[PDB]
RNA sequence: GAUAAGGGAAGUCGGCAAAAUAGAUCCGUAACUUCGGGAUAAGGAUUGGCUCUAAGGAUCGGAACGAUCAACUUAGAACUGGUACGGACAAGGGGAAUCUGACUGUCUAAUUAAAACAUAGCAUUG
RNA sequence: GGGUAAACGGCGGGAGUAACUAUGACUCUCUUAAGGUAGCCAAAUGCCUCGUCAUCUAAUUAGUGACGCGCAUGAAUGGAU
RNA sequence: AGGAUAGUGGCCUACCAUGGUUUCAACGGGUAACGGGGAAUAAGGGUUCGAUUCCGGAGAGGGAGCCUGAGAAACGGCUACCACAUCCAAGGAAGGCAGCAGGCGCGCAAAUUACCCAAUCCCGACACGGGGAGGUAGUGACAAUAAAUAACGAUACAGGUUGUAAUUGGAAUGAGUACAAUGUAAAUACCUUAACGAGGAACAAUUGGAGGGCAAGUCUGGUGCCAGCAGCCGCGGUAAUUCCAGCUCCAAAAGCGUAUAUUAAAGUUGUUGCAGUUAAAAAGCUCGUAGUUGAACCUUGGGCUUGGCUGCAGCCGAGCCUUUUUUACUUUGAAAAAAUUAGAGUGUUCAAAGCAGGCCUUUGCUCGAAUAUAUUAGCAUGGAAUAAUAGAAUAGGACGUUAUAUCGUAAUGAUUAAUAGGGACGGUCGGGGGUAUCAGUAUUCAGUUGUCAGAGGUGAAAUUCUUGGAUUUACUGAAGACUAACUACUGCGAAAGCAUUUACCAAGGACGUUUUCAUUAAUCAAGAACGAAAGUUAGGGGAUCGAAGAUGAUCAGAUACCGUCGUAGUCUUAACCAUAAACUAUGCCGACUAGGGAUCGGUUGUUGUUCUGACGCAAUCGGCACCUUACGAGAAAUCAAAGUCUUUGGGUUCUGGGGGGAGUAUGGUCGCAAGGCUGAAACUUAAAGGAAUUGACGGAAG
RNA sequence: GAAGCUGGUCAAACUUGGUCAUUUAGAGGAAGUAAAAGUCGUAACAAGGUUUCCGUAGGUGAACCUGCGGAAGGAUCAU
């Protein structure tokens, strides 16, 4: 039968979407169905960023910080967790997860 | 078997019935 | 398109009917489609309706009492002889007591029943129960 | 709605109810017909004459004040073209669309347009030939088509 | 609207598309291509007369497990070859070769009945005298 | 260089040699195909002479008509004869397949004309 | 030391098996490399050989169609049509 | 025009034209095809059958030609050929059972070489003769009707005044046999009827079954996955409710079973009346001819009188007064063979039937032999709703009944403009298209520079490159691709698809409009345009990835997954190919049915807002979607359409009919090929399949 | 007025050729089904241990593997 009303992905008034490429094994999936996150991570870890800061010839220096954007196929984000098996009636829910 | 490699092995054996009978035309 | 005027009238009122509202709008109005809601209203399945000048087919607003169980056309107008129209009601009504086959003889639009007294017959146009 | 495609709207003209002119409209069931004369003297198609009409002399519509449509203003006096204004402008269409094609052979949107266009010239064209407003040979023709609307 | 013209003029149009569709149905299909005519053993007969050319036994289908006692016989209207079984407890001891026996189906109209395999046809007769009586030593078989 | 009863390749390495066919008009024409062909495929009928008939043009005259002039083509009919008649001359035998070279073309003057050479097409090298 | 086969050319020997019989679908090791693929064949190329089967005939070392561990077929030394 | 014919007619001839039929299915092919009245089954609609008691046609072994005659292309007439075949003295001659009977053959499949003109009728010169026409009997379980195989007492018991279970009686009767009479042409039989004719009333009922479907055993013996049964599901391996038997019981019964065909069941052929998201099945997408189907609108209302029929009302008919061209359809009628069907009457002893029959007993009286149905077409007819069609637009229009080309009459003559369509116009809006053009970093490769031992790749390695300087670093350049981030439950396009800038070229939807035309439209066999990727042909390009290939790992083996290279390809130009899970697995057009918040484009009204634009708040039209509910639908999953579907009919195209064989074979057609489109059958099979539930399992998550 | 004769006309029938239709042999080749679950592997069903499937094209004892583009009928309706 049909596990999702949208197919697994998000193209409803469309023909062809343009793929791209998981990040983990290059697999051509398309871009409206690749699990996406964007992540802002510091580019010093935490335990560094003192360290460095007594180092750094700069009085107020702020440290970079490392914005990505991240593309997984299903398979890539099922394997690395980033999206788990929900339950039947779990699965419409499309907020984002309650954890920040 | 799978359906495509089924269609696949038909699809050559088709063929060869075709060449065959082109050698007495 | 609009392939039937009277489909699309006696479809919107039993939409309505079924939905419990006491008044439906009909546009286009047409004197086949009057002269049906006449026979309707003469045996007490609807109740007084208004014509609406548009300068164009018209509007009608039916007020409706709850008594109507179903009104439907039948598409195609088939010929039907004098012998012919125990098989439509037969077919048609929910018994045969009440409920009405619509024909449009050459004496006018008139029931099964009205066509049987003055001994007439025509193509059949719809009925109601 | 769309013969041609599957848009479905429904944005057009209502015309008012009533059929009389308005009474604040004073010129003469005259002067309107010797306007139209004049505007089709100019070039003017009916539909544009009925836009300048409305546009800059307060004329709503042209029947309810002359009596008759501006169409039939024109045929009585001899003013009609020779081909429809709307068969004439799909084929102007049809013309346009195939002289960037014989330049752009690629634009297969282009020849697809274009079939579209000459189907509703000829659709139109049987029309205007089963009411006698076109002679019964009356034909479309893509290479003589430029001369019709030149 | 239910995917068929209503029109009161479509009558062609409804008149073809039955007679169209009404070659899907198997029934229909056997009855005006002749298949008992042309392919079927007994030519569209209800039974056939024939000669005994062998008695064979065949092997039950699974899950059953036993020998079905059966004979070969040639058809004497055609010279087709069909098999027959041969019904009852010892009923075969009653057929021998060169045998005419009149055969007529399982009942199941050209399919193979129970788990006998491939076998499609039933003795009746055996030289002139029912199966049934020659069984139930109601008759002598004549030799 | 001719002819030959009956048979008709039994002759011979092998139908070599010879025979048979043959012009024209009309009919009819398969497999296969690179759609161009194959093809005159295959396979049939007719054909003389004489007496007629019809059709097909030019220039003049003011006319869908008159006058004058003019070429050989085609079609039809009757009659006729020892059934003959492309009457001498001239003039394809045909078909079903396999091997091989695509084809037209070329060479061993004076023993080999071929499957050999060339060829268009294709590819490589500087 | 590297590249190059529409360069010259080459493309093999060995080791086991299926509820009658027959066959063998079923792995590694050597020669300086690869080990004959698609095709085709007793072919103008096959020794054995007048190969075996079918067809053609009264009878066929001939012909054709098949078969193929092919002495010694095979891809621009071009293969098959 | 003639000839010929009984006569019309290309029926035939001469001359002359080039016509005639066809997707509304011509022509060809098949028919195990003579047509019809009819038959079977049947709620209705249907499906199937009709060689065969009547009517029409045709034939007499196959063809053909004739004679005679009013009538024949005759065959129980002839002539000839072909095929069969008889006698022969070898020279010749004679044939036609698809008439009756009979034989052979064929086959699953069908009767006597009997009696007669008595009836029905026919023929003849005819009151008289003849008739295998016909009737009668024989064979005959083709079908159909009626209908025996027992009934009643007493004891004995059981039993709640009576139903039986047994051993005891006397009655009754026809099956059969027969005097006889009848029947009949003569018989047979029937009907009547002396005498005979029943206790085991042996004067003896069978065919199939007893697991379920499906009515009736869990009795006994036998066998032991054998034998066998079993339409299907299944039974049988030592207590078999299923086989083989005995007993008992069940069903129909002078009948019962089996095979095959057909009808119902089958709403599994669907017009009534199916299904197409996932079970089989919406064409990849548009255009489009035939076909089918297409908005509304033109004498309505009122008044008076009157006829009839139902119990003052009601229902039909009228008749006046109010300004008063072609069809289709439906009504009625005429004409429509009998048999068959339905049906009225009628004690064939009942009945199937038949069309007889009934009366006080008749030198005769007398009810009858009805009536419906047929149904397309034709004919006649009443009605004018519904659906078409024509008319007066360059007026060549209508009336002048008694007007004289003119003149005069006249209200002189054009329906709305559809929340159908088409067109114009106005500001837009789009990652819609084509052609140029302009970026961007990246990748790789190259040139310079700098150091020095590794770099690459992996789970770990190895192939590989490296003191000849790899990898790394900065600058510069060249090639091809590709357009990141922005980028979304957002946009555009018929779909496939489309994303750097700008210019040009031609399109487009929506919106706005008191512009224009007026049915021009919807869906569409045939026929077309476009149609991802891969693939083919030929040029150009060939950075990167990368089928094939080469190679290093893993492994028992992997010429697989992983790693490093790599040829076609990937890009482009000219052409082909025409297919995808081309998917929303959901055709298109139209109407209606329920709440809500977002969002894109357009338009229209308005702010404690920033700076005209942006934003904010309201409406609306169009889109892409989404959330809730379930009125409703559905097998369910689910669905605002997959609803308005047994309370079944808005228009229209396509497709499916258990699973395989098989999208195969064959034929055709398109293609250079790969292949596309169209597309079977034999045979085989009881399930295959859809959705959901519980569990079990998972090298899935928690 | 017989046989017979001339020329026509209708035209059976035979030979050849063509065509249509229905049956049938065949070395060999290549299938399908049934039977039993015989050999080899393990392609699918769990993330089936490389997600599966579609179209297309190569390769290969066999299931199958690989490239390109799709689909979810996915193992994600979601950041
Ligand atoms: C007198 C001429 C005749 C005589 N006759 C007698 C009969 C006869 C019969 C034949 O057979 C029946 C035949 O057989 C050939 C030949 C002859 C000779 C042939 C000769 C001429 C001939 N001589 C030899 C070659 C030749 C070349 C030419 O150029 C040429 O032209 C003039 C002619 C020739
Ligand atoms: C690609 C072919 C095989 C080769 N073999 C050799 C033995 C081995 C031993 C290991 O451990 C010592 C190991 O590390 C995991 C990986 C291997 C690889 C794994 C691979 C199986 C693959 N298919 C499914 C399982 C899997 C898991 C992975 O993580 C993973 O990554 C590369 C890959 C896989
Ligand atoms: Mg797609
Ligand atoms: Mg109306
Ligand atoms: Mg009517
Ligand atoms: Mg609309
Ligand atoms: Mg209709
Ligand atoms: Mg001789
Ligand atoms: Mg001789
Ligand atoms: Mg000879
Ligand atoms: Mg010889
Ligand atoms: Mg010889
Ligand atoms: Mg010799
Ligand atoms: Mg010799
Ligand atoms: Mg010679
Ligand atoms: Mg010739
Ligand atoms: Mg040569
Ligand atoms: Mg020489
Ligand atoms: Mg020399
Ligand atoms: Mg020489
Ligand atoms: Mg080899
Ligand atoms: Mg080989
Ligand atoms: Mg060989
Ligand atoms: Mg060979
Ligand atoms: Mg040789
Ligand atoms: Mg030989
Ligand atoms: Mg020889
Ligand atoms: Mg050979
Ligand atoms: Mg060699
Ligand atoms: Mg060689
Ligand atoms: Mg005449
Ligand atoms: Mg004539
Ligand atoms: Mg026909
Ligand atoms: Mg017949
Ligand atoms: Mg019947
Ligand atoms: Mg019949
Ligand atoms: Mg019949
Ligand atoms: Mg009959
Ligand atoms: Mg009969
Ligand atoms: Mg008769
Ligand atoms: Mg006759
Ligand atoms: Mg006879
Ligand atoms: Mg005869
Ligand atoms: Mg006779
Ligand atoms: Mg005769
Ligand atoms: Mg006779
Ligand atoms: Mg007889
Ligand atoms: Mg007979
Ligand atoms: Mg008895
Ligand atoms: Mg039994
Ligand atoms: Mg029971
Ligand atoms: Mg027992
Ligand atoms: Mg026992
Ligand atoms: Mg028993
Ligand atoms: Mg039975
Ligand atoms: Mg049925
Ligand atoms: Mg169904
Ligand atoms: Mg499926
Ligand atoms: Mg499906
Ligand atoms: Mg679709
Ligand atoms: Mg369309
Ligand atoms: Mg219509
Ligand atoms: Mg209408
Ligand atoms: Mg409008
Ligand atoms: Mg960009
Ligand atoms: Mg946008
Ligand atoms: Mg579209
Ligand atoms: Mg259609
Ligand atoms: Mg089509
Ligand atoms: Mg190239
Ligand atoms: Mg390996
Ligand atoms: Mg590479
Ligand atoms: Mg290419
Ligand atoms: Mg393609
Ligand atoms: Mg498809
Ligand atoms: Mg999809
Ligand atoms: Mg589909
Ligand atoms: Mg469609
Ligand atoms: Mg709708
Ligand atoms: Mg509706
Ligand atoms: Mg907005
Ligand atoms: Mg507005
Ligand atoms: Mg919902
Ligand atoms: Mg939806
Ligand atoms: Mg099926
Ligand atoms: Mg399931
Ligand atoms: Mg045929
Ligand atoms: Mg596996
Ligand atoms: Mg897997
Ligand atoms: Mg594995
Ligand atoms: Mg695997
Ligand atoms: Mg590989
Ligand atoms: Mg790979
Ligand atoms: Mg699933
Ligand atoms: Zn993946």
């Amino acid at each position: 039968p049909k596990k999702r009303a949208s197919n697994g992905r998000n193209k409803k008034g469309r023909g062809h979407v343009k793929p791209v490429r998981c990040l983990n094994c290059a697999r051509c999936v398309p871009k409206d169905k690749a699990i996406k996150r964007v992540t802002i991570r510091n580019m010093v870890e935490a335990a560094a960023v003192r360290d460095l800061s007594e180092a750094s010839v700069y009085a107020e220096y702020a440290l970079p910080k490392l914005y990505n954007k991240l593309h997984y196929c299903v398979s890539c984000a099922i394997h690395a967790r980033i999206v788990r098996v929900r339950s039947r009636t779990d699965r419409k829910i499309r907020t984002p997860p309650q954890r920040k | 078997m799978r359906d495509k490699w089924r269609k696949k092995r038909v699809r050559r054996l088709k063929r060869k019935r075709r060449k065959v009978r082109a050698r007495s035309k | 398109t609009r392939t039937s005027v009277l489909a699309d009238a006696l479809n919107a009122i039993n939409n309505a009917e079924k939905t419990g509202k006491r008044q439906v709008l009909i546009r286009p109005s047409s004197k086949v489609i009057i002269k049906f809601l006449t026979v309707m209203q003469k045996h007490g399945y609807i109740g007084e309706f208004e014509y609406i000048d548009d300068h164009r087919s018209g509007k009608i607003v039916v007020q409706l009492n709850g008594r109507l169980n179903k009104c439907g056309v039948i598409q195609p107008r088939f010929n039907v002889k004098i012998n012919d129209i125990e098989r439509w009601t037969d077919n048609l009504l929910p018994a045969r007591q009440f409920g009405y086959v619509i024909l449009t003889t050459s004496a006018g639009i008139m029931d099964h029943e009205e066509a049987r007294r003055k001994h007439v017959s025509g193509k059949i146009l719809g009925f109601v129960y | 709605g769309r013969m041609h495609s599957s848009g479905k709207g429904i944005s057009s003209s209502a015309l008012p109810y009533s059929r009389n002119a308005p009474s604040w409209f004073k010129l003469s069931s005259d002067d309107v017909v010797e306007q139209i004369i004049k505007y089709a003297r100019k070039g003017l198609t009916p539909s544009q004459i009925g836009v300048i009409l409305r546009d800059a002399h307060g004329v709503s519509q042209a029947k309810v004040v002359t009596g008759n449509k501006i169409l039939r203003i024109l045929k009585s006096n001899g003013l009609a073209p020779e081909i429809p204004e709307d068969l004439y402008y799909l084929i102007k269409k049809a013309v346009s669309v195939r002289k960037h094609l014989e330049k752009n052979r690629k634009d297969k949107d282009s020849k697809f347009r274009l079939i579209l266009i000459e189907s509703r010239i000829h659709r139109l064209a049987r029309y205007y030939r089963t009411v006698a407003v076109l002679p019964p040979n009356w034909k479309y023709e893509s290479a003589t088509a430029s001369a019709l609307v030149a | 609207g239910k995917g068929k013209p209503r029109g009161l003029n479509s009558a062609r149009k409804l008149r073809v598309h039955r007679r169209n569709n009404r070659w899907a149905d198997q029934a229909y299909k056997a009855r005006l291509l002749g298949t008992a005519f042309k392919s079927s053993p007994f030519g569209g007969s209800s039974h056939a007369k024939g000669i005994v050319l062998e008695k064979i036994g065949i092997e039950s289908k699974q899950p059953n497990s036993a020998i079905r006692k059966c004979v070969r016989v040639q058809l004497i209207k055609n010279g087709k070859k069909v098999t027959a079984f041969v019904p009852n407890d010892g009923c075969l001891n009653f057929v021998d070769e060169n045998d005419e026996v009149l055969l007529a189906g399982f009942g199941r109209r050209g399919k193979a009945k129970g788990d006998i395999p491939g076998v499609r046809f039933k003795v009746v007769k055996v030289s002139g005298v029912s199966l049934l009586a020659l069984w139930k030593e109601k008759k002598e078989k004549p030799r």
